């Protein structure tokens, strides 16, 4: 029924600009509410960034950090922008677009997007290798080293095999660049199926029972 | 507008309370222009609390908001593994006066379950990692509570760089974590050593798993 | 009218 969906972020180099979009399915923009933008950078709170009011008014307004570098525009009946510039590492974060309720209907109207990941960075996607674990000649595991940038997905036989399933939080190197581990203990192979959609890597890796 | 919120943690065992404490620098909107919002990795907050103290669709009774004005309270009665995560309060103020809303810093909520003792495992590089020049080698404490340490041990010497941890959320059935250490060096390094020792701390218990390089 | 929140 009514949702929403961020999209745009990326990748992108410090100074540069990118433009996130807020898509509202199962509804149009009507009236009151606002269309609001927060973000929130690893292990960090979101904080707020700009509403617009999705009437006539078309108002808008800004954290005061962010009026600068920050504008937030209704392109459609269905859709929000956020462009950004003049990006640094300090704008690296998971961006959220949310409906806002006026007073009275704040429950009734509140949505969330699942998030758009803006990584600011002066480097380049980059696909992770994957290397098999297992213990020196059960439990057994696949690592997603060297990736740019965030996510990757991994499963285990095609996602069959979810019990006995640990994927650790990924962690950022200081290259830059991110690892993580998937471990899975298990009493018939099993095989870790990894993506990186910004590379188009996808890698099946059987994990013999030792090295 | 600034929220500031009780700390950065509490903790309570499963069927005790939770007490988070948010304070606005300026009265939110008439009053009770408050939302209480838990988050856990991954997902974008989920509303719990508006209007200072109703409780959203299908949010359970063991939250309950309180407060006016600039002072607001959320207490978690009965806390149960699944309420481990992070609790914000989010103020609302008239955007033509002030920010439309804000969020305060967030509150981690630590639940205490059975004590578990960690399943360690030690994974030693494969083969094919030594072509790329490095190596990564991954220690894994699974299943535990309460929190452990990791100790990396070469031939004996306690490692103090190299290392990174990555601990999972606490799980919602059963309150134990999971935690992921790893120890990177070049190929060359690693293949000056000869024992390789993940050491996993919990209280005064020690579990020692460790790989000699030759046997692999 | 845009409500005032």
């Amino acid at each position: 029924q009514e949702q929403l969906v961020e999209s745009g972020g990326d990748l992108v180099k410090p100074g540069a600009s990118l433009t996130l979009t807020c898509t509202a399915s199962g509804f149009s923009f009507s009236s009151n509410y606002w269309m609001c933008w927060f973000r929130q950078a690893p292990g960090k709170g979101p904080e707020w960034i700009a509403c617009i009011y999705a009437g006539n008014s078309g108002s808008t307004y800004y954290a005061t950090w962010a009026k600068g570098r920050f504008t937030i525009s209704k392109t459609s009946s269905t859709t929000v922008t956020l462009q950004m510039t003049s990006l640094t590492a300090a704008d690296t974060a998971t961006y959220f677009c949310w409906r806002r309720g006026a007073y009275g209907y704040y429950g009734d109207l509140n949505l969330w997007g699942p998030g758009t990941l803006v990584t600011v960075s002066s480097g380049q996607p980059k696909a992770p290798s994957v290397f098999p674990l297992a213990p020196c000649c059960v439990t057994l595991g696949c690592l997603v080293k060297g990736y740019l940038p965030e996510p990757v997905t991994v499963t285990w036989n095609s996602g069959t095999l979810t019990n006995g399933v640990r994927t650790f939080p990924s962690v950022r190197q200081s290259s830059g660049l991110y690892s993580l581990s998937s471990v899975v203990s298990v009493t018939p192979e099993v095989t870790c199926n990894v993506a990186h959609p910004a590379t188009n890597t996808k890698v099946d890796k059987t994990v013999a029972p030792s090295t | 507008q600034v929220l500031t919120q009780t700390a950065s943690s509490v903790s309570a065992a499963v069927g005790g309370t939770v007490t988070i404490s948010c304070q606005s620098s300026q009265s939110v909107y008439k009053n009770n222009y408050l939302a209480w919002y838990q988050q856990k990795p991954g997902q974008p907050p989920n509303l719990l609390i508006y209007n200072a103290s109703t409780l959203a669709s299908g949010v359970s009774s063991r939250f309950r908001g309180s407060g006016s004005g600039t002072q607001f309270t959320l207490t978690i009665s009965g806390v149960q593994c699944d309420d481990a995560a992070t609790y914000y309060c989010q103020g609302g103020f008239p955007c033509r006066t002030a920010d439309c809303n804000v969020f305060g810093g967030g509150t981690e909520v630590v639940v205490k379950g059975d004590p578990v003792a960690p399943t360690v495992l030690i994974f030693p590089p494969a083969a094919d990692q030594v072509a790329t020049g490095t190596v990564t080698i991954v220690c894994v404490a699974n299943k535990y509570f309460p929190d452990v340490t990791v100790t990396w041990e070469v031939d004996g010497t306690t490692q103090t760089t190299g290392i990174e941890n990555s601990k999972t959320p606490q799980n919602s059935a059963d309150c134990t974590y999971n935690l992921s250490s790893t120890l990177t060096l070049t190929s060359t390094q690693y293949n000056s050593h000869k024992e390789y020792t993940c050491k996993v701390t919990q209280g005064t218990t020690s579990v020692v798993q460790s790989f000699n390089r030759g046997d692999c | 009218y845009e409500p005032e929140a």
